[PDB]
RNA sequence: CCUGGGCAGGGCGAAGCCAGAGGAAACUCUGGUGGAGGUCCGUAGCGGUCCUGACGUGCAAAUCGGUCGUCCGACCUGGG
RNA sequence: AGAACUUUGAAGGCCGAAGUGGAGAAGGGUUCCAUGUGAACAGCAGUUGAACAUGGGUCAGUCGGUCCUGAGAGAUGGGCGAGCGCCGUUCCGAAGGGACGGGCGAUGGCCUCCGUUGCCCUCGGCCGAUCGAAAGGGAGUCGGGUUCAGAUCCCCGAAUCCGGAGUGGCGGAGAUGGGCGCCGCGAGGCGUCCAGUGCGGUAACGCGACCGAUCCCGGAGAAGCCGGCGGGAGCCCCGGGGAGAGUUCUCUUUUCUUUGUGAAGGGCAGGGCGCCCUGGAAUGGGUUCGCCCCGAGAGAGGGGCCCGUGCCUUGGAAAGCGUCGCGGUUCCGGCGGCGUCCGGUGAGCUCUCGCUGGCCCUUGAAAAUCCGGGGGAGAGGGUGUAAAUCUCGCGCCGGGCCGUACCCAUAUCCGCAGCAGGUCUCCAAGGUGAACAGCCUCUGGCAUGUUGGAACAAUGUAGGUAAGGGAAGUCGGCAAGCCGGAUCCGUAACUUCGGGAUAAGGAUUGGCUCUAAGGGCUGGCAGCCGACUUAGAACUGGUGCGGACCAGGGGAAUCCGA
């Protein structure tokens, strides 16, 4: 028992013939789901609670969770650098456009201050 | 055995202090915490027996 | 492996032979008897279903054990209301009380005025 | 994705009796499990009880409405009637 | 059967009445006290065999004391 | 009628729900989830189609061996 | 005296956890156990037995009946009937004989103080006497040991329930504070008055107790079936240790049995909450396998409650178990040493608890008992003195009656019998395996089922084959035999659009090496530990691979019944 439990452990004794049910009977697709969608609902709440995704995209990609998309772990993992890295561009060039606008206004205001001071 | 629903109005004895519970045929529309009035110069609603 | 076996002449699994298995001291499993689960006392008549919160839930004849601590609760209508009948209740009896005084002295100014 | 084309909630029942009396029942299937607006609470927790009883989740507010849906037209018509002869020249 | 905590408290139970056995069990890291006063075993362990000896010498002699072994 | 007990595992995948794509709209298509049913293969259980088998002064004044129909129910069953 | 059969040693097998195992309900009634005989019984036999003869064996507050009603059965009132009797269970009934409180008269004990008798006033629906479950409801006993036969009953040890308390058994609550004038340095004292039928937390609620009468309200008792999911236990799996045993032809830090905490009280994990406070969301957000939830208050933070069958602690190591040794002829629940340990994980099986959903012209039981709440009629010492009451910790007494053996069955029941028939239940291990399928083993039982020896003729009863043809035999493919599991392709006519469908028809299936993918836990990307699943590649065995077992032949049509 232990040397064929331990062949089974190594991947052997384990063909197409030696197969008497179906794959549903041997691992069932509901457990598979479970065990995939916990596994993947459970990395987004240690990313959320830690550091990593805020609020918002949270939500979207827990809906693109519970559909079936994101395969595994490692996609899932890929897929939320992609999204982060295309935040940052986002938001980096958002920022250098409010920078030069406030600039302008600035420069805006400061020539209305210059032109009271004429005129006053 | 009955389609139609029960309804457990419970009322009050005006000759001792006790509350009477009764079976009345439950009208359509009548919901739970409506005030089912009783008697000759009930006001006509759905509900009021009379 | 050891396959256990009755202790009464209970032969049917009602729900009154309702049972566990336990360890002996003496290492063997022996098959140790369980009272059936009691339920909390609930509200009154009328509110959102759920047992009040404080009794001891047991059998009712386990109950003449239990002080008068262990049974209700210290406000008023405590072993019978979830405090939120409590706090409705006086709410509506203040108001309708007040506006029965209202309607009161309303008759009573048409008295003065009629 | 749409599994089904003609049959709905009938489909499991499967190849049994009669395609006009599935497609009569199938309304009333339909009726008697959706959820219906609350007129109380404002919510759609309306559960269905037994036929006569609609039961709403939120506050627990039993209400005595019709076999299958949770209003009847000739009940909505006789609610009419009854305030009509109501408010007729004050009974 | 109940766990006494305090040494007077035990010290109590042992001068309280309607009790007929007191028995001392002596164990590898400590020792237990065992009174059977009525139809309740009230045990006080303690880990000091000093305390142990001067609760022998305070134990009332109007009582019979069975040492297990 | 009242009061109790019981029905191994797999197949088909309804309603509801999620995601993606198309469309101006109506809505449609695809991939999942879901576990519905007087549903299918099948055990225990309940009955007994065929061999017109065995027996046929028998195990038995109706039984046995295969092959069987059904097995979440219009299901089987104890006691009053 | 006598052995195919009795008993023991050994060997080989079967039943293989849905049992040929361990115990029950109905039924049997001594069949249970020991001793003796073997004419009688057992279809031969016995030295054997469920046969015969003699003698034993059933111990209960906490197991059940007894209590309660269920479907129902039932007497009185009433009615009918020639009549034994019958109808009926609230109907046409003067169908409560009880208690509280007050007043009056009398008796007794230590006539202080109490307990009764008799009368009056006041209050008080029975859904109607009564029966009806050894599986329904129903308070409370568990651990070790004991016999030839008992076991939750007997012995030891450890607990719990239900009744009882008059001169009211002991403590603790209720209980003892504040103000004023005087004396005294002060601690304190003197005298007067007043309060005191408990406290705390904002809350959900908590504590060692917390005056309660007719009456009223409510809860428990008191609920269907089937999916899912999660926690806990038991069993199973793996690695290390400790004790004993098996194999050693060669190898194997190998293999096998065991490795403990009962009821009860406390503490702490774990699970759950439709339970509270702060607080206001939208760029909508939180969570499930599935849903679901949110302004009638989500997220977040902080709290509260319930079950705590899980761990520790008194029980509790002094017993129990394993192993080694030592004395008594024996009587001794002997005597001594050591151990009775560390962890991990689960689409694992069973039981239990909890959340949630689905189903319905099915809504899935009453009663006895017990508790809480609203009400304030009344009760009590009145102040340096202690009660009215206690659902608090204890202390004392009692728990009556009936059944308790054994079989519970291919030999203790029924069928005329030790009859392949029938009869309601709980526990269920390892491997292969989807499986409680089939097959082989372990714990536990057994002698092959009312006979043995010799030979293997016909005929028979069950099983398997057979060159070539393949239904030509026969009323009929009757019987038998082919496909059968799984994976990857691909599936028609017709249709109520659901099906037909595992349609039809093909390929692979063994062994051994690998490769890739599917996770958890720590530190501000790096490191440690295990899971059996899928897919792909090479090599190899006489094309052999569902290698046994498990197991759909298919298609075209007609008639009838959906
Ligand atoms: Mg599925
Ligand atoms: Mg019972
Ligand atoms: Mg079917
Ligand atoms: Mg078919
Ligand atoms: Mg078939
Ligand atoms: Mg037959
Ligand atoms: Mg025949
Ligand atoms: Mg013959
Ligand atoms: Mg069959
Ligand atoms: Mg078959
Ligand atoms: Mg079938
Ligand atoms: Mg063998
Ligand atoms: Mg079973
Ligand atoms: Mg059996
Ligand atoms: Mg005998
Ligand atoms: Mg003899
Ligand atoms: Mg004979
Ligand atoms: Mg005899
Ligand atoms: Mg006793
Ligand atoms: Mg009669
Ligand atoms: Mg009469
Ligand atoms: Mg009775
Ligand atoms: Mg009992
Ligand atoms: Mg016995
Ligand atoms: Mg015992
Ligand atoms: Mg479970
Ligand atoms: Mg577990
Ligand atoms: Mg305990
Ligand atoms: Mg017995
Ligand atoms: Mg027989
Ligand atoms: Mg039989
Ligand atoms: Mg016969
Ligand atoms: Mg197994
Ligand atoms: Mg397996
Ligand atoms: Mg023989
Ligand atoms: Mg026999
Ligand atoms: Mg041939
Ligand atoms: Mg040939
Ligand atoms: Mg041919
Ligand atoms: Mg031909
Ligand atoms: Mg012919
Ligand atoms: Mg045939
Ligand atoms: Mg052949
Ligand atoms: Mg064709
Ligand atoms: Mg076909
Ligand atoms: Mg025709
Ligand atoms: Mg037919
Ligand atoms: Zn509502």
């Amino acid at each position: 028992c232990r040397k064929n439990t331990l062949a089974r452990r190594k991947g052997r004794h384990m063909g197409i013939g030696k197969r008497k049910g179906t794959a549903n009977a041997r691992m069932p697709e509901k457990v598979t789901w479970m065990r995939r969608m916990r596994i993947l609902r459970r990395l987004l709440r240690r990313y959320r609670e830690s550091k990593k995704i805020d609020r918002h995209m949270y939500h979207s990609l827990y809906l693109k969770v519970k559909g079936n998309v994101f395969k595994n772990k490692r996609i899932l993992m890929e897929h939320i650098h992609k999204l982060k890295a295309d935040k940052a561009r986002k938001k980096l060039l958002a920022d250098q456009a409010e920078a030069r606008r406030s600039k302008t206004k600035e420069a805006r205001k400061r020539r209305e201050e210059r032109l009271q001071a004429k005129k006053e | 055995g009955r389609g139609a629903p029960l309804a457990k109005v419970v009322f009050r004895d005006p000759y001792r202090f006790k509350k009477r519970t009764e079976l009345f045929i439950a009208a359509e529309g009548i919901h739970t915490g409506q005030f089912v009035y009783c008697g000759k110069k009930a006001q006509l609603n759905i509900g009021n027996v009379l | 492996v050891q396959r256990l076996t009755y202790r009464r002449r209970l032969s049917y699994n009602t729900a009154s032979n309702k049972t566990r298995l336990s360890r002996t001291p003496g290492n063997r499993i022996v098959y140790l008897y369980t009272k059936k689960v009691g339920k909390a006392p609930k509200s009154a008549c009328g509110v959102c279903p759920g047992r009040l919160r404080g009794v001891r839930a047991v059998r009712p004849k386990v109950l003449m054990r239990l002080s008068k601590t262990k049974k209700h609760v210290s406000r008023a209508y405590g072993g019978s209301m979830c405090a939120k009948c409590v706090r409705d209740r006086i709410k509506r009896a203040f108001l309708i009380e007040e506006q029965k005084i209202v309607v009161k002295v309303l008759k009573a100014q048409a008295q003065s005025q009629k | 994705a749409k599994r089904t084309k003609k049959v709905g909630i009938v489909g499991k029942y499967g190849t049994r009796y009669g395609a006009s009396l599935r497609k009569m029942v199938k309304k009333i299937e339909i009726s008697q499990h959706a959820k219906y607006t609350c007129s109380f609470c404002g919510k759609t927790k309306m559960k269905r009880r037994a036929v006569g009883i609609w039961h709403c989740g939120s506050c627990m507010k039993t209400v005595a409405g019709g076999a299958w849906t949770y209003n009847t037209t000739s009940a909505v018509t006789v609610k009419s009637a009854i305030r009509r002869l109501k408010e007729l020249k004050d009974q | 059967p109940r766990k006494i905590e305090e040494i007077k408290d035990f010290l109590l139970t042992a001068r309280r009445k309607d009790a007929k056995s007191v028995k001392i069990k002596k164990n590898k890291d400590n020792v237990k006290f065992k009174v059977r006063c009525s139809r309740y075993l009230y045990t006080l362990v303690i880990t000091d065999k000093e305390k142990a000896e001067k609760l022998k010498q305070s134990l009332p002699p109007g009582l019979a004391v069975k040492e297990l072994k």
